[PDB]
């Protein structure tokens, strides 16, 4: 496969998990603060 | 026209083939000319030792 | 002012479209010097190709093969003197150089002109094709026996036949020794100096032969090949 292209593909899904994994972090003190 | 969602830096499923598929079939291509560029490569200097 | 500018540019331009179209002609044909002392078969050549249709100084062959054009200049009408009408012909694609293998005595002359023509300065990048021409005259030759070519160059008496060399099954094995013997001889001044500027394809040519416009094609085709590997330095 074409390599550039795959590792923007693989940039974008571990950016997208680091905003999701980020997301469940900033819940988790919310719901230990509640 | 199919999904328009974000940025297209991630990817919807097989339509980054579009892209993909064609640059491959250029490199094999690529790759069968330069063999047989070698190959007069190879025979001329046999003609001249 | 401004008229006669414009026509000045329109006229200039004018020349300019005749002369690209001049130009598409020019590269797309191959020009030929065709060389060799009379005692060859030079003329008989000449008829041979004009089969492809296509005072009185030099004279133009143009013949076409595989819808390649092929223009063969031959200098009849000239003097002896050639060291300075032949630097013109420093552009043309190759050099058919006709050599009568039958003569014995008048070899060696061959060989000198070849020396000549492979070593000039201004000639250096032009192969050479060689005719070693009416072959059928030196196999009746060498059977028949009376002359020997050992006595006009002593060193054949020391020669073997070439290993990678492939005679006719029914050929004589003394003719195919005497011809290669010759062709080594060309091919000794060939590489004494040439080494990847130029070069010397040697053929065997008899003047009936109609297979020589495939040998020049071919030879041709090699040239402008081992001309475009060399501008990217592959060889």
């Amino acid at each position: 496969s074409v390599s550039e292209i795959q590792l923007m593909h693989n940039l974008g899904k571990h950016l997208n998990s680091m905003e999701r994994v980020e997301w469940l972090r900033k819940k988790l003190q919310d719901v230990h603060n509640f | 026209t199919l999904a328009n969602t974000g940025c297209w830096d991630l990817s919807s499923g097989n339509k980054k083939w579009i892209i993909q598929v064609p640059i491959l079939a250029s490199i094999v291509l690529n790759f069968i000319l330069f063999i047989n560029i070698v190959r007069v490569l190879a025979t001329k200097l046999r003609e001249t030792n | 002012l401004s008229a006669e500018d414009k026509a000045a540019v329109e006229r200039s331009k004018m020349i300019e479209k005749q002369l690209q179209k001049d130009k598409q002609v020019y590269r797309a044909t191959h020009r030929l010097l065709l060389l060799g002392a009379d005692n060859s078969g030079k003329s008989t050549i000449v008829k041979q190709m004009r089969i492809y249709h296509v005072t009185s100084g030099i004279f133009e062959t143009k013949f076409q093969v595989d819808k390649v054009n092929f223009h063969m200049f031959d200098v009849g009408a000239q003097r002896d003197e050639r060291r300075k009408w032949i630097q013109c012909f420093n552009d043309v694609t190759a050099i058919i150089f006709v050599v009568d293998s039958s003569d014995y005595n008048r070899l060696q002359e061959a060989l000198n002109d070849f020396k000549s023509i492979w070593n000039n300065r201004w000639l250096r990048t032009i192969s050479v094709i060689l005719f070693l021409n009416k072959q059928d005259l030196l196999a009746e030759k060498v059977l028949a026996g009376k002359s020997k070519i050992e006595d006009y160059f002593p060193e054949f008496a020391r020669y073997t036949t070439p290993e990678d060399a492939t005679p006719e099954p029914g050929e004589d094995p003394r003719v195919t020794r005497a011809k290669y013997f010759i062709r080594d001889e060309f091919l000794r001044i060939s590489t004494a100096s040439g080494d990847g500027r130029h070069y010397c394809y040697p053929h065997f040519t008899c003047s009936v032969d109609t297979e020589n416009a495939r040998r020049i094609f071919n030879d041709c085709r090699d040239i402008i090949q081992r001309m475009h590997l060399r501008q990217y330095e592959l060889l």
